[PDB]
């Protein structure tokens, strides 16, 4: 745990969507934060890190923030292969070790 | 380009111990972070620790302190894990993943296909 | 007060691997390799 | 003698390569047991780094740039050793009879300075290598030190132990200008002077 | 001693050897000797076979291999020597530099660094501080405000 | 530890020379000054010279220079001592001494077991 995530969220094609990630100060406050993205029955893949750095094969429509003990990832015009569970991924301090969120199921609607 | 190539699925009773590698094929990664997270079916990734070969440093999680072995080999360039006293809690999909640089802090870009662990 | 200081240092730990150079023997180091199977 | 997929025999009884570096639990650039007295235990996250100390906090951090290049010649430099040796001699057996002691001598001549020579080429390399490794943290740790002497200039005292006690209010902001190397002298140039005066 | 130094202060003036780097130095350049030494003993030693004139392929190749291994050895011999002498030369070089620089920063700004491997001392350093200097045991703040002090007076 | 072991006792005609050798035993010591003192029967110790010999220096005593070769081998670990046109005031016990450092300012804390010569 000690990451929180909504289970699931839901929106149409085009329209901008966000994932919240609730931590505390050891693990997002002093910590950077990576995102996951993982099809169901495949390997989970590399999509923000360093907050709001990208990869080159990711597509510019992904995009992250922190702020404070929270972090938020936005995915503006929504297509049909985004229908992915996303991870918020981070080190924790305190733990001393990787700490993961519950998982965000997004829901392409139409 | 370099993928990682874990070993086949694995079928154990309880009590038993399971040993899963990680081959780094097409170049190198001893120099890098390779992190071993599990995923139970129907709940979320969970670290289990990493191995920094040439750096020298093997983490574990504190939940899987005392029960997992990590250990790399750098002349094979594999990187194994080793967890023992098996349950059925310890039913998961295993991956390796290589993470940015030589620690862990930095977001994990390159995963193996994973491993299927079923104890039963 | 107390003014802000930096500064630089390196990587230490309880290890007790030594190597051996031409100019120093058996130098304990922080991480070594053991690169010969005697077993 | 050896059958298959071998390693490559030695008559080396302790071949250890340094990959860390020299242990200080209490050389040639003289920054690693010159000037800094001792490694950090509690920098576990890098090989160098730095132990930041102002008003919001003490504690430490690694520079990654550093540990990585070193890491990667670290790597690179043990991937190169097994590289130049995979085409080291392989004794076969041979066998003579006692018409043919003279040629069995050879061959066991010629065996015996072939595991001498790759003996002796495996040592050295361990040796020079180790120095080399030692040389290289000791210049990377004089490297580090030399970019953030040279990134404070006159903003920052340095105290001769490794440490630079800075001339102005250098909050965490600050510290991590100085870690990544985006240091921005004439921000604090002004209060630094008025703090060299003012403790003149 | 190897290395050392030569202050000249008002008492007198003269040299004196860094013991400490000089035992330091001479340790490394006598453990580099016996490692040459110990690395090159199990060098190829020749022995006399003798062959008849219907063994001069044999022969051929016996005398090969001992000028082989001898050629090898010779070369791994000259080749240790030059490459030691370069390790020995730097090796003294950065002795030299490891003590101005242990020196520089045990002064800090209270000497004036002249640039020819010398220190101009703004406070009055007597018999006591040039030994306090040549011990590592140099005390900043006893002589910083005279220091300091000579400075703006100097200036 | 570190055991210097002397030659045998000599006796030797007037005119004559002595050399007595020094070996090191039990490790090296041609990173110190090993000294050589000599003590005649009644009388005091008496330094006659030394050998430092990776640092490169030979000293002798003003009394003894121009009649005594000191030299050392560091490949027998083995330092050597001839003393040439002896008389009868060349009668005394010859120690060789290592010093705590590579100079002959430090003490001399290992001793060799003594070497009698008398001239007769
Ligand atoms: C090398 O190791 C041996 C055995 O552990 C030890 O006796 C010896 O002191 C070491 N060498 C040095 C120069 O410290
Ligand atoms: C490592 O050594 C330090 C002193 O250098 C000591 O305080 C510490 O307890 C040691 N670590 C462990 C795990 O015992
Ligand atoms: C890294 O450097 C940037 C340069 O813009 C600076 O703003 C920042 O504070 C530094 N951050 C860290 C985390 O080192
Ligand atoms: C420097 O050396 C002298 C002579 O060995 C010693 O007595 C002294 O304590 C050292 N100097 C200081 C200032 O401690």
């Amino acid at each position: 745990s000690a990451l929180t995530q909504p289970p699931a969220v839901s929106g149409t094609p085009g329209q901008r969507v966000t994932i919240s990630c609730s931590g505390s100060d050891s693990n997002i406050g002093r910590r950077s934060v990576n995102w996951y993205q993982q099809f169901p029955g495949t390997a989970p893949k590399l999509l923000i890190y360093s907050n709001d750095q990208r990869p080159s094969v990711v597509p510019d429509r992904f995009s992250g923030s922190k702020s404070g003990t929270s972090a938020s990832l936005a995915i503006s015009g929504l297509q049909s292969e985004d229908e992915a569970e996303y991870y918020c991924a981070a080190w924790d301090d305190s733990l001393k070790g990787a700490v993961f969120g519950g998982g965000t199921q997004l829901t392409v609607l139409g | 380009q370099v993928q990682l190539v874990q070993s086949g699925a694995e079928v154990k009773k309880p009590g038993s111990s399971v040993k899963v590698s990680c081959k780094s094929s097409g170049g190198t990664s001893n120099n890098y972070a390779i992190s071993w997270v599990r995923q139970a079916p129907g709940q979320g990734l969970d670290w289990m620790g990493g191995i920094s070969p040439i750096f020298g440093s093997t983490a574990y999680a504190q939940k899987f302190q005392g029960r997992v072995t990590i250990s790399a080999d750098i002349f094979s360039n594999t990187a194994y894990m080793e967890l023992n006293s098996l349950t059925s809690e310890d039913t998961a999909v295993y991956f390796c993943a290589r993470h940015g640089n030589y620690y862990y802090y930095s977001g994990m870009d390159v995963w193996g296909q994973g491993t299927t662990v079923t104890v039963s | 007060v107390k003014s802000d200081q930096i500064c630089i240092g390196y990587h230490a730990n309880n290890s007790t691997e030594q190597v051996d150079t031409i100019m120093e023997k058996n130098v304990t180091v922080t991480h070594a390799q053991d690169i010969l199977e005697k077993t | 003698l050896t059958i298959g997929e071998c390693p490559k025999y030695v008559k080396s009884n302790k071949l250890v390569l340094a990959t860390g570096l020299r242990n200080s639990p209490l050389g040639l650039f003289g920054a690693i047991a010159g000037f800094i007295e001792g490694g950090w235990q509690g920098m576990v996250d890098g090989w160098y780094g730095y132990h930041h100390s102002n008003e919001q906090g003490s504690g430490y951090a690694a520079d990654k740039e550093s540990t990585q290049k070193a890491i990667d010649g670290v790597t690179n430099k043990v991937n190169s050793i097994i590289d130049k040796m995979n085409t080291q001699f392989e004794a076969v057996g041979r066998e003579f009879n006692n018409l043919e002691r003279r040629i069995e001598n050879l061959n066991k001549k010629m065996e015996d300075g072939f595991l001498d020579v790759w003996t002796y080429n495996a040592e050295l390399l361990v040796l020079m290598e180790n120095e080399r490794t030692l040389d290289f943290h000791d210049s990377n740790v004089k490297n580090l030190y030399d970019k953030v002497r040279l990134q404070l200039r006159d903003n920052a005292k340095e105290l001769g132990n490794g440490c630079f006690e800075f001339y102005h209010k250098c909050d965490n902001e600050c510290m991590e200008s100085v870690r990544n190397g985006t240091y921005d002298y004439p921000q604090y140039s002004e209060e630094a002077r008025l703090k060299r005066e003012e403790i003149s």
